[PDB]
RNA sequence: UCGACCGAGUGGCUUGCUACCUCGAUGUCGGUUCCCUCCAUCCUGCCCGUGCAGAAGCGGGCAAGGGUGAGGUUGUUCGCCUAUUAAAGGAGGUCGUGAGCUGGGUUUAGACCGUCGUGAGACAGGUCGGCUGCUAUCUACUGGGUGUGUAAUGGUGUCUGACAAGAACGACCGUAUAGUACGAGAGGAACUACGGUUGGUGGCCACUGGUGUACCGGUUGUUCGAGAGAGCACGUGCCGGGUAGCCACGCCACACGGGGUAAGAGCUGAACGCAUCUAAGCUCGAAACCCACUUGGAAAAGAGACACCGCCGAGGUCCCGCGUACAAGACGCGGUCGAUAGACUCGGGGUGUGCGCGUCGAGGUAACGAGACGUUAAGCCCACGAGCACUAACAGACCAAAGC
RNA sequence: GGGGUUAUGACCCUCUUAAGGUAGCGUAGUACCUUGCCGCAUCAGUAGCGGCUUGCAUGAAUGGAUUAACCAGAGCUUCACUGUCCCAACGUUGGGCCCGGUGAACUGUACAUUCCAGUGCGGAGUCUGGAGACACCCAGGGGGAAGCGAAGACCCUAU
RNA sequence: GGCGAAAGCCAAGGCCUGUCGGGAGCAACCAACGUUAGGGAAUUCGGCAAGUUAGUCCCGUACCUUCGGAAGAAGGGAUGC
């Protein structure tokens, strides 16, 4: 089990959980959780969430 | 002219109505041919959570990596086989004859039976014995029971109580294995019966629904369209056709759903462990913390939180048993959130 | 036809409108039938990631529409399952034409592929500048 | 393989004939939904023949277990057409199904066109519009209770299995076999072993997804003087996020094999010294039958078995705290020798950084000032878990094993 | 209608019965054959539109053709949209369910626990043969009582 | 408030008499609704029902036409404090 940080919010994601999200470019984005998922659709920047760890 | 499709629902698992019994029992048992072995187990239900595994199947290509499992973590503390029951061969089939049973009692058994102060296990077993010289002897079955005060997450302290049979052996060899079984005062864990890797079958009686709609129960069609605004939105089209003029019991109508015995096949067990390395962040949801004797089996399991399940070695499995499979992983995750 | 390794939830169905991610000439795909599918009824038929489908081109060249062809799913939207536990999804619905022999009919694909493809169409895979 | 003429039939799905039933009304066509069936079999299983090399077929036999799907025109049934498919069979059930739905067509009252008529009007010709009542007495079934019988001694717990239900599985693609057998070549199998898909089935919720008028935040209008904090805006004002649970679009599991047969392939074998698969006997052989497996099942009137407890007392009901249960009823657990529910605290979660104060802030003499940063992973909140007898499970009440 | 003689068509006739369809429009809200034929459009279009058109049975105030604007008028196509559909789920409010109070109606020859077959005025809970069936009660969705409701509007008959 | 005798909210004034209540996370089923991933009319006689769009300002606006219209055609941008 190779745990990956959430390229988003950027605490581990549990093992066998969570989503890749295949962009047009062919970049790719492994998000921990749909709260993310759906913070990032909202155009809002992880930097920019208190909660978040990028941001602390 | 109207296509055909297959009807609405099984009308293999009915009727479908309130269990009897909570507690499931076994239609059937596997095949003798092993060594004298008492051929099933029981515990309570905790919830779920996943494992990471490396595949054993030498027939996968991906033999040798690793995989994300399911997982329901069933709390399986040590029962007690606290008699021995016999049964005789006759025209009618099978009937009880005798029991043997212990001395030796746990505590809180008396809150299900009247337990025994006087009885004569030897004059029972004699009969035993008498009956399988005259060849008459047709069966050797163990009553059992769990011991729930192990367990804090399930709130009862009342065992319950179920016949489990012994197969494997010849039947003297059996009969003995049985008796010492029985003598200890029967105390048998899921290590004695079950190995890691073994194909289980699961016997337990599912959630209840209480009552529902042909649309939950049977799978029936909603109303579609113009109809679904008409009045009628759950409702099937028609009880039958004008003859025969009766409603079938094959046409999907409302009652009791859930809370029916099930077994289900080839339950493969990925772990038998004891202590708290299954349990959840924060505890299993609507149950409580596991640290004690536990048992990982793929995928799901009929029944609730806290509900009794019963194990027995698939009397029909698909594969071969890969024994002891390798887990890498088990999450604690939380399973709020 | 060869296991997938991943778990699809198909997202598409006879009549969805797809991209064509190749250089065809062809480039909206409309769904008509799917290879060796049968379905029950009132249920439509449906494909995913890693189907062949038989296609129908709605938006291109004057030569490529109209035609009837077939074609392979490689991206969707809705999510698969890999055997890891974790989804993948994708930002559109994308086929690729194809002709008798799974050969893909263009000299190029435009965008990624999902690594399952591969599994099942090799010609096709060769083709892709990035797998996922 | 196709098969004329003529001859003999079977069905009761079309059409016609009859006028036996109903005119104090048995609601139409088509469709839909939901259930059962038939076989003259479209696919699938097992076979036979071939103008059977193989592959692909064609024709036939047994066989109704399962399948037989999605669309474009048309009210259509029918039929035509498209792409898929193993195949996309055909019938019966008041041309099954309006106290179920629909109401596009036929066939009311309005109107137009064509044709016919002096005309009112007509057509079986076309066309636009044109309504769908009822609180279920009986019966039937799906589920849920209460009683009685079994029982001139009750109870607790565990079983048995007469019977009953199931399709609990059906089908396809791919790989190895194998570019092999076969074949000049082109082309091109199988037994078996694997992997997956589809349709059906039963269950489950760690994962993904939906909901989530629990909750948290943002914000518009207005009212409570401002601030703070709130009400209303349809049963959340709107927008963003979303715990538990419930769910499917998510996940798990769902057969070997044996027995007896059909068509068929044979063995031994007469009648008929030979021959003969059949007459007696036997070996095999279908997705079909039986068993296996799952579900129900002591009211099985031969109304069952076992072990213990009890007949002044076993056990049960009521009561109280609850919920693995639930429309009433039922069911299950706990009741101080106790973690059953609540409080509290912690854990585990949701939201996203509270009020107030300090600093900054485009500017403005000033007053004033939208907003930024800090204090502050803050504040607020939880359907879950643990610790914990602090509160409440108190007090109790009752039935209970009949007579000569 | 029937006959003589350079796209639509031309002219002369005959017969009935006065004339013999001009300009147009045309498979029409008029076309039986009919899903006419060709084309557009669609994977596929008895639809729709355009062209053709011998028109079963078009046509000039029985007004013909055509037409901008208008329309809760009839048919068709496209973009957008979406629980109409695939295929259903969860939630909200009022009912439904239990309790107190109030409290009708429809309907009723009798009997009635039926089911499979048969029979019968040929469409039976009640006849016949079998099968099944311990009584009572709650909830349900409406298969049957050719269910309830209306002396059939259709059709014929009535001096 | 805003274009407004519009909506929404609130005074004055009126009312709790559009007059039966109590209980069960309150099941099936029904009325009237909200949300629903991926697909997007495949539904159906027919988009029936629902949804989409929306106020104001600037840009810009086709065929056709009885010159009046067509037209808010279409399409694009802006919008608070
Ligand atoms: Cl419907
Ligand atoms: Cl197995
Ligand atoms: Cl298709
Ligand atoms: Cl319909
Ligand atoms: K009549
Ligand atoms: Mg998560
Ligand atoms: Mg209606
Ligand atoms: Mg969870
Ligand atoms: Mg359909
Ligand atoms: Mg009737
Ligand atoms: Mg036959
Ligand atoms: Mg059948
Ligand atoms: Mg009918
Ligand atoms: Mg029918
Ligand atoms: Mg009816
Ligand atoms: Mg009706
Ligand atoms: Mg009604
Ligand atoms: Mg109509
Ligand atoms: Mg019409
Ligand atoms: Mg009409
Ligand atoms: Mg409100
Ligand atoms: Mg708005
Ligand atoms: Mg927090
Ligand atoms: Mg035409
Ligand atoms: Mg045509
Ligand atoms: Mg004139
Ligand atoms: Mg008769
Ligand atoms: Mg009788
Ligand atoms: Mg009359
Ligand atoms: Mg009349
Ligand atoms: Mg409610
Ligand atoms: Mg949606
Ligand atoms: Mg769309
Ligand atoms: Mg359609
Ligand atoms: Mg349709
Ligand atoms: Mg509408
Ligand atoms: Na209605
Ligand atoms: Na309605
Ligand atoms: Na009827
Ligand atoms: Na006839
Ligand atoms: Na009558
Ligand atoms: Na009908
Ligand atoms: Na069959
Ligand atoms: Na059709
Ligand atoms: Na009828
Ligand atoms: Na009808
Ligand atoms: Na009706
Ligand atoms: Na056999
Ligand atoms: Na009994
Ligand atoms: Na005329
Ligand atoms: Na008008
Ligand atoms: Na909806
Ligand atoms: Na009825
Ligand atoms: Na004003």
């Amino acid at each position: 089990p190779r745990t990956r940080e959430c390229d988003y919010c950027g605490t581990d994601i549990e093992p066998g959980t969570g989503t890749m999200f295949v962009h047009k470019d062919g970049a790719t984005t492994h998000f921990c959780s749909s709260k993310c998922e759906n913070n990032a659709d909202l155009g809002r920047e992880a930097r920019n969430l208190e909660w978040t760890d990028t941001a602390r | 002219p109207q296509p055909s499709r297959p009807r609405k629902g099984s009308l293999g698992f009915g009727p479908r109505k309130r269990s009897t019994s909570e507690t499931p029992r076994f239609n059937s048992w596997p095949s003798d041919d092993g060594q004298p072995g008492v051929q099933g187990f029981a515990g309570y239900k905790a919830g779920m959570t996943h494992v990471v595994l490396v595949n054993d199947e030498p027939n996968s290509p991906r033999e040798g990596m690793e995989e994300t499992v399911p997982v329901t973590v069933i709390e399986t503390p040590p029962m007690r086989a606290v008699a021995l029951r016999a049964y005789e061969d006759t025209p009618y089939g099978q009937r009880p004859l005798t029991e043997v049973w212990t001395d030796e009692f746990h505590s809180e058994l008396d809150r299900t039976l009247d337990v025994p102060e006087d009885h004569d296990p030897d004059a029972a077993e004699e009969q035993i014995r008498d009956a399988h010289e005259a060849g008459d002897l047709g069966d050797l079955r163990l009553i059992t029971h769990t011991v729930p005060d192990a367990v804090p997450s399930v709130p009862k302290k009342k065992p319950d109580v179920m016949e489990t049979r012994v197969g494997g052996g010849s039947v003297s060899d059996r009969l003995d294995h049985a008796l010492d079984i029985v003598e200890d005062g029967g105390e048998h864990a899921m290590n004695d019966i079950f190995r890691a890797g073994e194909y289980a079958d699961v016997a337990g009686v599912t959630k209840g629904k209480g009552t529902q709609g042909p649309v939950k129960r049977w799978g029936v069609q909603k109303r579609k369209g113009k109809h679904a605004r008409q009045g009628w939105r759950r409702r099937i089209g028609n009880l039958g056709p004008w003859n025969p003029s009766r409603v079938r019991s094959t046409v999907p109508q409302q009652g009791q759903t859930g809370y029916h015995q099930r077994t289900e096949l080839n339950k493969r067990l990925i772990d038998i462990g004891e202590g708290d390395e299954p349990t959840v962040d924060g505890g299993f949801v609507n149950y409580g913390e596991v640290d004690g004797p536990y048992t990982l089996v793929k995928g799901s399991v009929p029944g609730p939180d806290k509900r009794l399940v019963r194990f027995r070695p698939a009397v029909r499995p698909n594969d071969q048993p890969r024994l002891d499979p390798e887990v890498r992983y088990v999450s604690n995750e939380s399973n709020q959130g | 036809m060869e296991a997938l390794g991943a778990d699809v939830t198909q997202g598409l169905e006879k009549g969805s409108l797809i991209t064509c991610a190749d250089n065809t000439g062809a480039r909206e795909l409309k769904v008509i039938s799917v290879h060796g599918y049968s379905g029950t009824k009132n249920r439509h038929p449906k494909a995913g990631l890693g189907d062949k489908i038989t296609v129908s081109v709605t938006k291109g060249t004057p030569e490529m529409r109209r035609q009837v062809l077939e074609a392979v799913v490689v991206r969707q939207r809705k999510p698969i399952r890999r055997p890891d536990g974790t989804r993948v999804k994708f930002e559109d619905n994308a086929a690729v034409i194809v002709d008798e022999n799974e050969d893909p009919r263009g000299t190029e694909l435009k965008g990624p592929i999902a690594r399952e493809v591969a599994q099942r169409f090799g010609s096709v895979a060769s083709a892709a500048t990035m797998i996922v």
